[PDB]
């Protein structure tokens, strides 16, 4: 019955500035071994956990030289030397003496520099149409940082409460976020309106920019 | 390449039971200290169960009596036996290999693991999803694929069967008021390469069994 705390909970890094996470547990590590039982594992997104570290500072097969495992007893540290857009991910320690205990996880994200979103519009299918819905979608392929806003104006008249929108996590190699906005409506309430507009405002912009079609 | 590949996920009414396999490649399931960690949807890791090479088990407190963890030498195979299900249990489960052995004496860490095998306990039933192309700016231009009103999760999506990777952004998925779930998949590409090219999104969604391709023609 051991449990694991784990420290920030998130963080943020320049490329090639080094990153620290601890793993601190409520009960020793050690054993007759000599050895602790500690690994780190990092789950990248969308794959399974890959095993970086074990039995506290050990690199384990085919993990680059950077990410070194340190600390004894209570108390232990995973270290990147410096930070690479690759290692962008969720990191968790866990002590497998007993019994199986995870931290709860250093999600990481990478400091890039600012980057306005490329900005697109989809209009509702043939399909969808021709079944009675109007799904329209708005993709902001790239951008840095996260926080961006989706303003959806038909007939250049606001829209509030009708759209949702997802993030892409980010990315393994430029360091971006991704979003897709959705804005749905009967058709009926589609056919009502003739212009419509996605309206982005981002820290990377000079004015919010407005993709846009009408009907 | 040492490797574990997982198969039969689903959804289930609570109550239910399901079984969850791994088939191993390069290396013998009969070798190893075999292992099941879960992962709830917007959660972290939970360590599950436990077959050690003696073919005893060992169980989490939030499964012990309800799970097996079995092994098939015959079919170098992993096995989990999910009896009596809940919505708790709903998750992402990952067989995986725990290089290690306290007969003897060293741990290699938990080196090995399946991609993953997804498990929706619930009373709804299995909604399948439709899938809408998503037709076309600047030197590139882009396109996509939405695919909506679906239950459970996930979908799986690839463009022409794993051909087009790079530029890729397949969404998070939102629940929908309606109950269902919707999400979208799209693709930056080069204007210049325009339409004369078959961009085909590929989209699966194991629960009921719908596979579907899709040009995206404007």
């Amino acid at each position: 019955d051991i449990v694991m705390n784990q420290s920030p909970p998130s963080l943020a890094v320049t490329p090639g500035e080094p990153a620290s996470i601890s793993c601190r547990a409520s009960q020793s590590l050690l054993y007759s071994d000599g050895h602790n039982y500690l690994d780190w594992y990092l789950q990248k997104p969308g794959q399974a956990p890959q095993l970086l570290i074990y039995l506290g500072s050990t690199r384990a097969s085919g993990v680059p030289d950077r990410f070194s495992g340190s600390g004894s007893g209570t108390d232990f540290t995973l270290k990147i030397s410096r930070v690479e857009a690759e290692d962008v991910g969720v990191y968790y320690c866990m002590q497998p003496l007993q019994s199986y205990t995870f931290g709860q996880g250093t999600k990481l994200e990478i400091k890039r520099t600012v980057a306005a979103p490329s900005v697109f519009i989809f209009p509702p299918s043939d399909e969808q149409l021709k079944s009675g819905t109007a799904s329209v979608v708005c993709l902001l392929n790239n951008f840095y940082p996260r926080e961006a806003k989706v303003q959806w104006k038909v007939d250049n008249a606001l829209q509030s409460g009708n759209s949702q929108e997802s993030v892409t996590e980010q990315d393994s190699k430029d360091s971006t976020y991704s979003l897709s906005s959705t804005l749905t409506l009967s058709k009926a309430d589609y056919e009502k309106h003739k212009v419509y507009a996605c309206e982005v405002t981002h820290q990377g912009l000079s004015s919010p920019v407005t993709k846009s079609f009408n009907r | 390449e040492v490797q574990l590949v997982g198969s039969g996920g689903g959804l289930i009414q609570p109550g239910g039971s399901l079984r969850l396999s791994c088939a191993a490649s390069d290396f013998s399931v009969s070798e190893y200290y075999m292992t099941w960690v879960r992962q709830a949807p917007g959660k972290g890791l939970e360590w599950v169960a436990v077959l050690y090479k003696d073919g005893s088990q060992f169980y989490a407190p939030s499964v012990k009596g309800r799970f097996i963890v079995s092994r098939d030498n015959s079919k170098n195979s992993l096995y989990l036996q999910m009896n009596n299900l809940r919505g708790e249990d709903t998750a992402v489960y990952f067989c995986a290999r725990e290089n290690a052995d306290y007969g003897s004496d060293y741990y290699f860490g938990m080196d090995v693991w399946g991609q993953g095998t997804a498990v929706a306990v619930s009373s709804a039933s299995t909604k399948g999803p439709s899938v809408f192309p998503l037709a076309p700016s600047g030197g590139t231009a882009a396109l996509g694929c939405l695919v909506k009103d679906y239950f459970p999760e996930p979908v799986t999506v690839s463009w022409n069967s794993g051909a087009l990777t790079s530029s890729v952004h397949t969404f998070p998925a939102v629940l929908q008021s309606s109950g269902l779930y919707s999400l979208s998949s799209v693709v930056t590409v080069p204007s210049s390469s325009l339409g004369t090219q078959t961009y085909i999104c590929n989209v699966n969604h194991k629960p009921s069994n719908t596979k579907v391709d899709k040009k995206a023609e404007p």
